[PDB]
């Protein structure tokens, strides 16, 4: 919680997406636990939100409807 | 002899600790003041 | 979809401000205590 705003605040921007790939592969080096979240193709929740479980739960909502409406 | 070489010993204590102590709120001041430009970053980034 | 994310995003960051407060109400409290035992000192 102290790397991933400083690494962000010394950058200015404000989604860890965004950073450069200079700065994102300096924290993988010293945080591995980070690789999932930063290096992967579709996760199941939305990485590096706060709102993530709350978009999942709004997410199988809408499957459900149009599981209704085309049947 | 004794006598004004170390009544000077008062004031040498004196003056080459507040150049240290100093120091310390030089380090202190920011080492704490950049938490909370750390904290408000971090709350930007909630949005 | 999004109007569940945006309104949770915006009372997330909301409540992010009163622990921020709490936190930088100390800086008119941490100048007090680091320069009044120098100025005795001095006096």
């Amino acid at each position: 919680a102290t790397a991933l705003t400083e690494a962000c605040a010394a950058e200015r921007v404000v989604r860890p997406h965004q950073l450069s790939p200079a700065g994102q592969a300096e924290l993988l080096l010293r945080f591995p636990a980070l690789e999932v979240p930063l290096r992967h193709p579709r996760p199941v929740l939305p990485p590096f939100d706060i709102a993530a479980e709350v978009a999942f739960t709004a997410r199988i909502h809408l499957a459900c409807l149009r599981a209704l409406g085309q049947a | 002899q004794r006598t004004g070489r170390s009544a000077l010993a008062v004031l040498i204590r004196a003056c080459y600790r507040l150049q240290q102590q100093l120091q310390r709120t030089r380090r202190a001041l920011l080492h704490h003041s950049d938490a909370v430009l750390t904290s408000l970053h971090h709350v930007r980034m909630l949005l | 979809e999004q109007v569940v994310v945006l309104q949770a995003q915006r009372t997330a960051a909301a409540a992010a401000l009163e622990n921020a407060a709490m936190q930088a109400a100390e800086l008119p409290v941490d100048i007090e205590r680091r320069l009044r035992p120098i100025e005795r000192n001095v006096h």
